[PDB]
């Protein structure tokens, strides 16, 4: 259970860092006082607490096949604390700096709203297709990581995939990460950050350190690789931007046979020329920016 | 001998600021080792044109207002009406507005 | 050959060198105070590394009209400063035209991006000419009716009746509307913040800086900056007291009025977004011409009312 | 220090002796220049994959910028795009190769990844490992502010040397020896 609420704190986190870089990045376009500014505390501060649970900033390369790479230290409750109860200001500041450039309200409104249709035949598995009506989420769907125990309601728009629904979508999603985190912190399991199981790679340290077999275990799955059953596996889970999955086919080896990484900026991105047929520039410039795709996430 | 002196003074400084423009470029060069735009830009560009031309006049006014009584202040105030009536007229087509 | 004319004549040829050399410098100076209000010596180093690079023709264009789009840009509202004075005696134009000269110095200033617009051998660098070529137009036509308040107010066209004009009492009080037309007017030619970069929307236009570099794009720098800081001073010299102070002297004063002035433009740099296209030309075709007209009108009415 | 130069990646480069070892108004000059060079320098962020936000957090139009920092992985299909954007840029340039992605492979030896830009333009200064923070950033804008601080370059296309002269700087692994092995304890990472 514990190693599952520290995924789901880590990646509600960065779920958070990229909804908040998403919502900077549309609000700064029109009021432009203070859209970086606002936002830079947040996410140095995330920045920050990812530092101390894990190593660097951007890539923690802290999730190990069967728990986490370390153990979360004794200050993580101390950092957590003084991040949940700064932020509901600011999701109130950042509700009302969405709500005051009426300007941009009557503007992005009009142009290139897709509604229930393209966006269950392109793919689309972002904000826009919970925009378009179609309540569809993998952490309510298809559960991964334990996201059961968390009691969390999925915001969905109405009729069309306005550029104003999804960002809307994208603030009552930062809420609704926020309370993840808050019961994240409430009640937090005490047992092991690795799960027992042979195949966890890399075994715990203080075994491999002094333990004859978890050296073993530690020394064969480091070098040559973790040898596992040949089989094919599939995780989908909900990215920070859309649907995230990985298929895996193993041919009984220590690498893999064959991983296929599906992408939701991919089909975000292929469904661009079935809404600017008959838009103008600086239409294209607007939805290109309302559009969450990332071009390294398309080409992988 | 004074307005001799400051026409030397306009002389020398537009010929030394232009002096030193050129002597600045080429210290800066010595150194180192079928389409169309639009017509609404016409249209604003001929707009700025007869309201400047317009405001010639009213130029001319501005210096000779006092030595000229209220009837020259009825004259310009008739053609001040002229182009206010034409800046309304184009303010009410629909001719000024941009909408891009 | 020493005679006292001749030493005289001198001495107002060295006081025209020194007003260019200080009015060069207080831009150049001011250019790194408004970057620190977003260390002296970094614009000298820039100006070294500026000198110690290449300019770059491109293979394109001609060396003429690309190398001149600078030279308006900076040596019109330069000349433009020329008409200021600073005191009675420490003055270098004394023509009789004091208001006409600046009115074409600011109708010859859309030269330069126009002339750019077209050296930048490319088609969104035009368009962005275009628009900005629009816009000082546009609000260029009223600057000169912004400043014929002042004029008929004062009675001539010279500074020195201006400024002797303002000895009871100066004309930022009974014509708050013709200063704000000018200091819109005055913002948009200078292609100051709020009425700048209009390329803002559209993707198919771009700058008339681009493809400038080295010396050719240091003289936009610092012309545009040359060109604020004369325009302050036309604005203190019309609606403020020109060198008119109690018990500082006057050059003193207007030195502090002009700085009390930018520090206002760095107020404006810090304060207000920038409006959209059609804001921006609709606002100075709608409201400025007719309100800048009724101005004209009302000070008529009232200059020839109380004249006994 | 000796010096390198370079007179008109397959370029020459053989070690030389300062010409200011041998008019001291043509050192006084050469200084200043430098110096003009070291305290003015206009960096030109290039778009790329994902060491942007550490280009964006840390504080531009091109042809006016002498420094280029070539930030992102270096592909088969970006790489015309860097050798355009560098030919460009006008002399004097200098390069500042950011994240393992720059100063190498950086991650990737796969067959759409150029295995850094040394490949194709010179680089002038390297920062490694995935993403840099902006300190290490602004400690190689000191590193190269140096390194433009002593060089010796022509002053004109018309008398002198047409040759510029780059620094065999002492490197910083060296110089920083004594304080990194002289390290005897770290905190533990069981805290914060
Ligand atoms: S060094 Fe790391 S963060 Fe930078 S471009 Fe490469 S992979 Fe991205």
């Amino acid at each position: 259970d514990r190693v599952n609420v520290i995924r789901v704190m880590l990646s509600e986190l960065f779920r958070i860092n990229s909804h908040l870089l998403y919502i900077s990045t549309f609000i700064q376009d029109v009021g432009a006082m203070t859209p970086v500014f606002f936002a830079f505390t947040d996410r140095q501060k995330i920045y920050d607490l990812v530092e101390a649970i894990t190593g660097f900033r951007m890539h923690p390369a802290w999730f190990r096949i069967g728990g986490v790479a370390h153990d979360l230290p004794r200050g993580w409750d101390r950092l957590l604390r003084e991040f949940l109860d700064w932020m509901p200001k600011r999701l109130a500041s950042y509700e009302k700096a969405a709500l005051q450039n009426t300007i941009l309200k009557g503007r992005s409104q009009g142009v290139a709203a897709y509604g229930a249709k393209e966006a269950l035949e392109w793919g689309t598995t972002g904000a826009g297709l919970r925009a378009t009506g179609i309540d569809f989420d993998v952490r309510k769907a298809r559960p991964y990581s334990g996201y059961e125990n968390f009691d969390f309601e999925i915001p969905v728009g109405g009729g069309v995939s306005d550029c104003y629904t999804r960002v809307m979508l994208k603030v009552e999603e930062l809420r609704q990460s926020l309370r993840i985190l808050e019961q994240c912190l409430n009640n937090m399991p005490e047992g092991p950050f690795k799960a027992d199981h042979p195949l966890t790679t890399p075994p715990p340290k203080e075994r491999t350190l002094q333990h004859i077999e978890t050296l073993i275990t530690h020394f064969l799955q480091v070098s040559w690789g973790p040898v596992m059953p040949a089989n094919e596996s599939f995780q989908m889970i909900e990215a920070t931007k859309g649907i995230n999955s990985y298929y895996l086919t193993s041919d009984g080896s220590t690498m893999s046979y064959r991983t296929r990484i599906r992408t939701p900026s991919y089909a975000h991105l292929q469904q661009i020329p079935a809404a600017i047929r008959g838009s103008l520039v600086s239409d294209l410039i607007v939805y290109l920016g309302s559009i969450d795709f990332v071009m390294s996430d398309v080409d992988r | 001998t004074e307005v001799i002196a400051h026409h030397w003074a306009f002389a020398i400084f537009l010929i030394v600021a232009i002096g030193l423009c050129c002597l600045m470029l080429v210290g800066g060069w010595f150194l180192g080792g079928r389409l169309r735009l639009s017509a609404k830009f016409y249209l604003v560009a001929m707009f700025f044109v007869i309201f400047d031309v317009e405001a010639l006049y009213l130029f001319a006014w501005s210096t000779s207002i006092r030595e000229s009584g209220w009837v020259g202040f009825v004259e310009a105030a008739i053609f001040i009406f002229v182009l206010l009536a034409g800046l309304v007229y184009l303010v009410r087509i629909g001719a000024l507005d941009w909408t891009p | 050959w020493i005679s006292p004319e001749l030493i005289e004549i001198l001495l107002t040829i060295l006081k025209a060198v020194v007003i260019l050399l200080v009015v060069v410098t207080c831009g150049a100076f001011m250019s790194f105070g408004e970057r620190r209000l977003l260390g002296s010596l970094q614009l000298v180093a820039d100006m070294i590394k500026m000198f110690f690079k290449e300019d770059w023709i491109p293979k394109f264009s001609d060396r003429v009209i690309f190398t001149l789009a600078p030279m308006i840009a900076f040596t019109s509202l330069l000349l433009a400063f020329a008409i200021v004075p600073v005191s009675p005696g420490w003055v270098v134009a004394d023509l009789n035209i004091g208001i006409l000269f600046f009115l074409m110095m600011a109708g010859l200033a859309v030269y330069a991006v126009l002339f750019a617009g077209w050296s930048s051998n490319n088609k969104y660098s035009l368009l962005g000419a275009m628009r900005a070529s629009a816009q000082t137009l546009s609000y260029e036509v009223f600057l000169g009716l912004s400043l014929m308040g002042v004029v008929a107010q004062a009675g001539s066209f010279n500074m020195t009746d201006i400024v002797n004009s303002q000895a009871h009492v100066w004309n930022v009080i009974p014509q708050f509307f013709g200063f704000i037309t000018f200091a819109i007017a005055g913002v948009a030619v200078c292609h100051r913040h709020p009425f700048d970069q209009p390329e803002a929307e559209q993707e198919l236009a771009d700058g008339y800086h681009i493809e400038y570099s080295g010396m050719k794009f240091g003289l936009f720098f610092v012309g545009e900056y040359i060109g604020i800081v004369t325009i302050s001073a036309l604005m203190v010299t019309l609606f403020f007291g020109g060198w008119q102070g109690p018990l500082l002297p006057p050059f003193i004063w207007f030195a502090l009025k002009t700085a009390f002035f930018m520090m206002m433009f760095i107020l404006i740099r810090a304060s207000l977004p920038r409006p959209r296209y059609d804001q921006v030309m609709s606002f100075g075709w709608k409201i400025c011409l007719p309100l800048t007209l009724i101005n004209l009108l009302v000070t008529a009415a009232v200059i020839l009312w109380q004249a006994q | 220090m000796d010096y390198t130069l370079t007179r008109i990646p397959l370029q020459k480069q053989e070690i030389v002796t300062d010409p200011l070892e041998q008019n001291v108004f043509m050192g006084k000059l050469n200084d200043m220049v430098n110096w003009g060079r070291k305290n003015s320098i206009w960096p030109y962020n290039f778009g790329l994959s994902c060491c942007y936000v550490e280009m964006v957090t840390s504080f531009a139009s091109p042809r006016q910028a002498d420094l280029m920092v070539v930030a992102g992985t270096c592909f088969t299909k970006m790489a015309p795009v860097i050798q355009r954007l560098y030919d460009q840029m006008l002399e004097p340039k200098w390069v500042i190769s950011m994240g393992a992605c720059a100063n190498s492979g950086g991650m990737y030896d796969i067959y759409s990844v150029v295995q850094g830009v040394d490949k194709f333009i010179p680089v002038d200064v390297y920062i490694p490992g995935c993403p840099p923070r902006p300190e290490a950033y602004m400690q190689a804008l000191m590193l190269l502010q140096e390194s433009i601080g002593k060089e010796r370059r022509p002053l004109s296309w018309v008398v002198g040397d047409q040759g510029v002269y780059r620094a065999n700087m002492q490197s910083e692994r060296e110089r920083k020896r004594g304080e990194r092995i002289a390290v005897t304890n770290l905190r533990t990472p069981d805290e914060i």
